[PDB]
RNA sequence: UUAAGUGAAUAAGGGCGCACGGUGGAUGCCUUGGCACUAGGAGCCGAUGAAGGACGGGACUAACACCGAUAUGCUUUGGGGAGCUGUAAGUAAGCUAUGAUCCAGAGAUUUCCGAAUGGGGGAACCCAAUAUCUUUUAUAGGAUAUUACUUUUCAGUGAAUACAUAGCUGAUUAGAGGUAGACGCAGAGAACUGAAACAUCUUAGUACCUGCAGGAAGAGAAAGAAAAUUCGAUUCCCUGAGUAGCGGCGAGCGAAACGGGAAGAGCCCAAACCAACAAGCUUGCUUGUUGGGGUUGUAGGACUCCGAUAUGGUAGUCUGUUAGUAUAGUUGAAGGAUUUGGAAAAUUCCGCUAAAGAGGGUGAAAGCCCCGUAGACGAAAUGCUGACAACACCUAGGAGGAUCCUGAGUACGGCGGAACACGAGAAAUUCCGUCGGAAUCCGCGGGGACCAUCCCGCAAGGCUAAAUACUCCCUAGUGACCGAUAGUGAACCAGUACCGUGAGGGAAAGGUGAAAAGCACCCCGGAAGGGGAGUGAAAUAGAUCCUGAAACCGUGUGCCUACAACAAGUCAAAGCUCGUUAAUGAGUGAUGGCGUGCCUUUUGUAGAAUGAACCGGCGAGUUACGAUUGCAUGCGAGGUUAAGUCGAAGAGACGGAGCCGCAGCGAAAGCGAGUCUGAAUAGGGCGAAUGAGUAUGUAGUCGUAGACCCGAAACCAUGUGAUCUAC
RNA sequence: GUAGCGGAGAAAUUCCAAACGAACUUGGAGAUAGCUGGUUCUCUCCGAAAUAGCUUUAGGGCUAGCCUCGGAAUUGAGAAU
RNA sequence: AUCCGGGAGUCAGACUGCGAGUGAUAAGAUCCGUAGUCGAAAGGGAAACAGCCCAGACCACCAGCUAAGGUCCCAAAAUAU
RNA sequence: GGUGUAGUGGUAGGAGAGCGUUCUAAGGGCGUUGAAGGUCGAUCGUGAGGACGGCUGGAGCGCUUAGAAGUGAGAAUGCCGGUAUGAGUAGCGAAAGACAGGUGAGAAUCCUGUCCACCGUAUGACUAAGGUUUCCUGGGGAAGGCUCGUCCGCCCAGGGUU
RNA sequence: CUUCUAGUGAGAAAACAACUGCCCGUACCGUAAACCGACACAGGUAGUCGAGGAGAGUAUCCUAAGGUGAGCGAGCGAACU
RNA sequence: AAGCGACUGUUUAUCAAAAACACAGGUCUCUGCAAAAUCGUAAGAUGAAGUAUAGGGGCUGACGCCUGCCCGGUGCUGGA
RNA sequence: GGUAGCGAAAUUCCUUGUCGGGUAAGUUCCGACCCGCACGAAAGGCGUAACGAUUUGGGCACUGUCUCAACGAGAGACUCGGUGAAAUUUUAGUACCUGUGAAGAUGCAGGUUACCCGCGACAGGACGGAAAGACCCCAUGGAGCUUUACUGUAGUUUGAUAUUGAGUGUUUAACCCUCUAACCCGCACCACUAAUCGUGGUGGGAGACAGUGUCAGAUGGGCAGUUUGACUGG
RNA sequence: AGAAGGGAGCUUGACUGCGAGACCUACAAGUCGAGCAGGGACGAAAGUCGGGCUUAGUGAUCCGGUGGUUCCGCAUGGAAG
């Protein structure tokens, strides 16, 4: 009400118009009035406890491994940054769903060879979350990459 | 965000307004007349269920007191009659009787006179 | 034929159902404009004439945008490569491959008003003085410079009153006003409200007004914080803690230090003393001006004694050398046929591309058509930020303890007020007014009245980056934010039209189509309007133009109605008319039974108690932070991190200051499975005796905030009115 | 020319821009109102009170009484004859 | 029934038997005690009728038996003995 | 799952379980061989409500599971808009006209004439405020003018102040 | 404007001829349909001129110079105002 | 013929025009001039370019005849 | 402890007091009387020519004021053509009597009356329309006013102390004095100078007083903020 | 009327610390109490005595005064409090 860029007379009288006593061109209920409990700036945020988050990284690759979902592969390596090659490499091991592909380290010429595809996600193996192994299908994981993750979720 | 109250209040209006058809003038028109008067007619007709089963005893019985002062009997003496002999007609087959079947009506007033002959 | 009886049909107008129109602008879909933020730049303009305006400049010019008598534009350096002379149609004249138009850097011109400043004034007007130049035979006429006030420096002139100081003339130096409706520091300073009244108190040193700023301000280098074993300038955040306190001890107000972090930085004078100069020439060395010296509590300096005469730094400049960066741009992969359509990007086949599958456009939905994107490249000019060079500044030890220095109407005290969370209180500490008024290192201040002892410091002089606050504005983006009664008051020529003497108040109003192909020609008619014929996929898409709801107004028809007292229906029901989501079918209905609307407030309503003309849209328990209970999950005699750092405005790890629980009783000293009262081991009070918590999510209630929405009469503080009326 | 904590009044509480027991405009401001009005979908289970005490209290409030939901507990504690 | 806990609402009542006060042993009056209905209760009877008499509506039926109150016609049932 | 038995009026108010709107995510779908919206029907469920078919319409929208809310309207002498009733009703704002002839699509109302009537210390002439183009000439008739209009202090184009 | 001196201070009196003389307003209404009253509104608006007969007269009635017929009409000839 | 007010005047713009207000005349009191009184924080002003036959304040209200008793209380003035 | 004057009064409750006058008939009017509920001498007493859009009582003249109404003129109203609102409104196929009922019904019960649609007229009802009663009580609501209600305060006054100095005397420190240099001057003359402002200069007056600052006691509806209970057959 | 009524002797229990259990009751308050311990009065004892035949004779908290105290005391010892 005291926002909206208005009126601080009293329209009419109070008695005698034969109206109803009104306070303002800007109340609720007059047409172009204020709004009466809006949305306000708010946050949405919170924290879990950590033996939970902890769980539930657990839990969830646990379950990406319990039904032949994780493949594990050598290397991967890219003289040149060459999308066509990924897709040759990405049948040769017959994945046909969507797949999160985990990377060591500045392993780039990789990264930038599985971007652009649109069934593949790519992350580094010190930034796994909870969502990104929850909505792929399967995990192509490097063996390297394997034993980074083991060393921090010890 | 926002949410307009687009076609939900037209529909269930216009679903009103629909029971409200026959009505007179501006009770089958305007949405206030129509929702009063719709819901004086749900009164109504809860009303007349119960009252629908009355109506046609009345009308059975005396249909068989205009047939049984023919043969000789009232109402009562009649009934009475028929319950000393141990049978057990509705009021609506012995109106429907009554104007059909005279003969079969005669010889139910019979067994009834001889009944309570004793 | 006569008597007695029974009796349909016929609508001046009305009702119900259905069909088609008109008005009106709801609904759907859509965006040209908004709202809340993030990252980066920038944080002032002005007498060398501002902010904001008035009036002008076009071939035709009412308006808006641009520009200023050089007026829809002039020069110059770069970019770009075929059209162009804005909105804006319409025509007329032209320009451009000798490079237009357009884009970025630097220049030139810039009427009049306004601080407005030669004098005046009712803003955009009027009137001059003195020099130089012009028109005329001449006067009249035209142009250019200069001319306010104050301050602060220097000459001339100068006097009631002689010497000279007031004054006056001239030359020189700076100000003056606006704003970003923000943020900071000061001066002065309310009221409604809460206390269920009201004076102390609260609202609150808040709102309003006035001054001064800066890009940040303010504070800042211990006369400090503490209590043994200490630490070292200021600011900001977490925690301590709703604690210790204050309080008609009521309503309520409410710390700090320790502990954890962001950022870190220190310096310069006065005084003693020593020289150069001038006056008092005490020719004592008293007054002073310049330079040197000297900056502290472990006391430091002067002064005398010897060493050294080198070495560590800067918060400095419009000085050079490069490196980057902001302000234009360049280049940038890969598709055809088929079916349905007016038109494919859709469907079906068969291909290709990706360091590019972000987004927008194209006659419907496109990786491969256009603009782009990932990646690679670029600056003549001007402005910013680094680095390294010069130039400018600043900086030494050891000893002695004879004497000198270390901020005076000051610290402090009485009286009156205020500031400290602290309302005079037992009132330390810090300020203001008034009066009184120290000491000098054998000294002086503080550790919450006061004294003694111990401990920590050295006032009465100056300056200082960063870590923190804010966004009028420019660039690039983002959103489980709005979508034309919403979102800005304003999506559109809006602070406009309109209202008021004035200060001030203040709107309504988006949508043809893919493309104007925007209806040539004919007919009725003064025209408006209409009917053909044409455009077009569609005109019942024809400019009042997408969709086109309801109220409300008409036209046509199946059934009923002129002896009838009706909250308008509901139950029973003949006749007539139809024939559906196909089933115990649909519309109308003579006649018969029964039956006093809806909402609110009430012991109680049909109420002759209250509200509503009708239809459509809008229109009311929300969020932040705390406290408690139930449910749920993870750990379990334990549970858990806050600020902050790296990270995509995210997850996703560090961080153990701190918080709760694990032991109570007592006013406290204190004691402890017990303790307090008590002479008591008595009795009794409160506790123990296996007796579960903590973090987070979710829902119910409560507190502080406008706290579910609307509604006064009033109170206070700036300003605008004597064009009406009173003297 | 005189202006609102004010002016002017041959005095009526009279006038100060159609309103004066204290003008108009903007702000504090979403002032306060133990009072009045309003408060938007559905079905299933249960179901009150209009009393006592105290109140600058009497059309307001607080504690008890009377309703509803979840738990615990020995029972044979409740009721009617 | 009692005990612990979450959430309430109510603090204007009215008439009719019965028994008392105030009143005039007046009031659809007023103030207490005790029982019911209304409040928050539809259905039958009492012409019409909050509170009296009978009785407590989950829903369907063109089936049956009764309550209070009734049986010449309106209007269902005896012109009963 | 069967079968028995018992229950199922309700204001303030407590407790449970659901219907519908908009947006987010993931999955599986539809659409110029016609989405949303609008209109009609004699259809389904215990309720809020859900489908299917015709006509209209021209570009977007359902369903499942979970999440978040400016999430539901009949009432405030509510606010904005549109339209009714009263009703073809009150009124049409002091006063003298009549006829002939013109113009024109069209004339009680415009033009020209003739007679009649009204003011005349004004209803005549000039001027200061105030207004600001209303002044003159040629065209126009959609709105303004309380009827009409060929006319105008109205509308369009040109011109006038020495 | 007119005199009197003080006064920097060639020598100007008046004949004819011919030349020079700036800025702002100026239309139109103005006892009204053009101003103040939301209106083409029975109200308000400073000053000068303002004729004849009969009359003291600017009173009164009728007229001169000049202006005007007023922006809804045609019938009828009731109640009532 | 009688009441009220001597009279001309003024008043509630817009429900009251009067017996209300004013008035010429009466009386009490303050004021020695930088007067008392009033506007204003003050500077500055009115009073007044006045000077007790003048200026401020209270009551009564032409003119005629008149205007009794009380100083306990309260104000005012003087006292010591 | 109320005098002169006046008195049923613009004042007198009882009261239409009593008596005389005026009328056929007079609770009003005029004259008088005194038993003045509750006249009275500058908030003046009692007279009073002239005057008043004042208030009261009576006469003459005149009349449609009335007995008691009639006729006539014009404007609206009424019919036709043009134009074209408003307050109001839950939906309406909207009778009467006696009852019933929130205790005065078009709508409910029992009767009685009544074919359908309009025009010109009248106001009995729709507790008719317009104005959330101005009367009365409440809100621990306001606002204006008063005072010997509370608590403050502007203004006025009185003391101490600073500005503030010097000499004599009189008594128990205080006091009376005298001086001139501060401080004052809305006195005169002079200069800045076009000046009744201002500043300087010289006289004159007055003087440690006054004015001004800090503290203290009085007074203070001039002005301000508030308070002024409940129960109750209103 | 086995006195609680009325006389005579001696005395200060008109005591200190308490208190199982009941009554009343919204709260805060109010009322009765056998018995235990310390030290007593009266009586030869048994015993009775924590005022008066019983039930009225009273007023939360904040703030202040007087006396006691083996409590605290903002660096320490005191003091102020």
């Amino acid at each position: 009400r005291s926002a909206v860029r208005g009126g601080g007379r009293k329209p009419w009288r109070q008695k005698g118009t034969g109206r109803a006593r009104q306070g303002s061109i800007r109340s609720p209920q007059w047409r172009g009035g204020g709004v009466v409990f809006g949305p306000t700036p708010r946050s949405y945020s919170y924290k879990l406890p950590k033996k939970v988050r902890r769980l539930a990284m657990k839990s969830v690759l646990s379950d990406k491994v319990a039904e032949n979902n994780l493949v594990a592969v050598e290397g991967l390596s890219f003289d040149a940054p060459k999308t066509k090659e990924f897709k040759q490499v990405l049948a040769n091991l017959s994945i046909d769903t969507k797949v999160l592909v985990v990377l060591e380290n500045g392993n780039d010429f990789a990264a930038l060879s599985a971007r652009n595809l649109p069934n593949v996600s790519v992350v580094t193996s010190d930034n796994v979350s909870v969502l990104d192994v929850v909505s792929a299908n399967k995990v192509l994981a490097t063996q390297t990459a394997l034993t980074q993750i083991e060393e921090v979720l010890a | 965000a926002r949410v307009k109250g687009g076609t939900v209040t037209r529909k269930r209006r216009k679903k009103v307004l629909k029971l409200a058809k026959g009505y007179y003038g501006s009770k089958h028109t305007l949405f206030k007349s129509a929702k009063e008067q719709v819901m004086n007619s749900y009164y109504y007709a809860f009303r007349d269920r119960r009252q629908k089963k009355r109506d046609f005893r009345k009308l059975w019985i005396a249909r068989i007191n205009a047939a049984a002062r023919m043969n000789g009997l009232s109402y009562s003496k009649l009934m009475h009659g028929l319950k000393l002999a141990e049978i057990d007609i509705n009021r609506k087959m012995l109106a429907d009787l009554a104007v059909n079947d005279a003969a079969a009506f005669t010889a139910l007033a019979e067994q009834a006179k001889d009944a309570l002959s004793k």
